[PDB]
């Protein structure tokens, strides 16, 4: 079934919690949108690539493991879901 | 009644959310994102609930790495409030595009 | 050869020596010597494309470092791939921020 | 006196394919030069780890393709698989 | 007749930009180069080309650090660089700590 | 040696950076940062030449370096 606007499920109070979390104490209301942007461009990039793994490994399902050789791709390295 | 200050909440928060380490945005919101961003590259593929979890965990460092050098950026500027044109001097700063 | 067998003008032999001794891999495709070859062709042609352009330009048969860094640094899409790559005697763009400017 | 191998000729020859009427000077052939070993590394290295990840001994121009894909920006990697599908094509042509 | 402050600075980035000629002459910088390898390890010789590369590398970095440093002036609502500027530059390149 | 940084040198660069206007302090600041950034590219440079067992470090150490660093340079043996 269709799927359609699902970044506005990036709700205010989480994008909030994160800038807590990153030492921001006044928040601009102009940020939230721009989060969203940013975090959009960031999946966006880390899933193209996932998913080129994916389809070089000739798969239907995308595993932990293309994530975090993607992540390692964009020198962004994750630690904790095998490599 | 009673009515804490502006401000004192937030530093409260900050406290709060730099003591622990579980995910700040919700799980399920989370993933119908991916799920969205990943069919517009290629329909019909599934996830390893872990894949996800990963994407999320490499999601939340990387914004809470960004909101640290924003609020750099409000501080540069003699400002206490980050604006999406701090957001923009750190990418920019980073290399980002 | 096998450049000619492709059309290329790319050394698809020299290719596919360095390939095998460049321990990449324990063996080696006849296509991607090929393969590789070509897009090294190919890439090589869209800088010498632009740089060019950027020497006729900038009025000048023979092109220096500085019209290729011209043709990278312009080019959004081959600056994005040469975003870690300075270039020797490229120099920089001329770009000048707003507020600097005289009123 | 050694014999230090390049590109030198090729980039020329592939200059000639696309500005006849253009030439080149000593310190820019060293950047084309540089250029052709860079990518050529990036491409051959991503390939490299895209094999040892499935658990195959074999690059083949499938691996050099999606390591393309990796490598190379929206569009350039597009004209890029182009040029690549078809010169091997072309390659399986003759014998 | 005189030219006014800036001015000449104006006129200085145009012709800076239009040319690729290295700005530090080579000879006290390459001084500096046997120097600080000398402190690494002595009795060293160095490839004239081997200095250029350094040079050209570090000039290079320096032009696009400078860049950077003048965008956080800029976002200071300043017009001068200075070294507070470096350091937040530099901090979110992850260069320095 | 290090003050071989002419202040007139650091000017052209910032000027070629972009720069209209510059504070005083920022001539030695640049200094400290060039200097920490030969440092490490040398420091991994001589690396390769004492790995090499040679006396002249070579310019391909350098390149190495930089590649090393993420600051690639063309134009010396690619």
């Amino acid at each position: 079934k269709v799927l359609r606007d699902n970044i506005q499920g990036i709700t205010k109070p989480a994008i909030r919690r994160l800038a807590r979390r990153g030492g921001v104490k006044r928040i601009s209301g102009l940020i939230y949108e721009e989060t969203r942007g940013v975090l959009k461009v960031f999946l966006e990039n880390v899933i193209r690539d996932a998913v080129t793994y994916t389809e070089h490994a000739k798969r239907k399902t995308v595993t932990a493991m293309d994530v975090v050789y993607a992540l390692k791709r964009q020198g962004r390295t994750l630690y904790g879901f095998g490599g | 009644p009673h009515r804490y200050r502006p401000g004192t909440v937030a530093l409260r928060e900050i406290r709060r959310y730099q003591k622990s380490t579980e995910l700040l945005i919700r799980k399920l919101p989370f993933q119908r994102l991916v799920r969205e961003i990943a069919q517009d590259f290629k329909t019909d593929l599934r996830f390893q609930s872990s894949a996800v979890m990963a994407l999320q965990e490499a999601s939340e460092a990387y914004l809470v790495a960004l909101f640290e050098d924003t609020n750099l950026c409000a501080i540069h500027a003699k400002r206490v409030t980050i604006m999406p044109k701090d957001i923009q001097l750190a990418r920019r700063i980073r290399g980002e595009r | 050869t096998r450049s000619s067998r492709a059309g290329l003008q790319f050394p698809v032999g020299r290719v596919h020596r360095l390939l095998r001794k460049g321990n990449y891999a324990e063996r080696v495709g006849a296509g991607a010597p090929v393969y590789l070859a070509a897009v090294l062709e190919y890439l090589t042609a869209e800088i010498l494309e632009l740089a060019g352009n950027a020497a006729r330009d900038n009025k000048k048969t023979r092109i220096i470092p500085r019209h290729l860094q011209l043709a990278v640094r312009n080019d959004e899409e081959l600056n994005k791939l040469l975003g870690r790559v300075t270039i020797a005697q490229g120099g920089v763009l001329p770009n000048i921020q707003s507020v600097l400017l005289p009123k | 006196k050694t014999r230090k191998e390049s590109y030198a000729i090729y980039v020329y020859k592939v200059l000639k394919q696309v500005h006849p009427d253009t030439g080149i000077s000593s310190k820019a052939m060293s950047i084309m030069n540089s250029f052709v070993n860079d990518v050529f590394e990036r491409i051959a290295g991503e390939a490299s780890r895209l094999a040892h990840y499935n658990k195959r001994s074999t690059i083949t121009s499938r691996e050099i393709q999606t390591a393309v894909r990796l490598l190379l920006p929206g569009e350039l990697a597009k004209h890029a698989v182009s040029e690549g599908t078809k010169a091997v094509t072309k390659y399986t042509s003759a014998k």
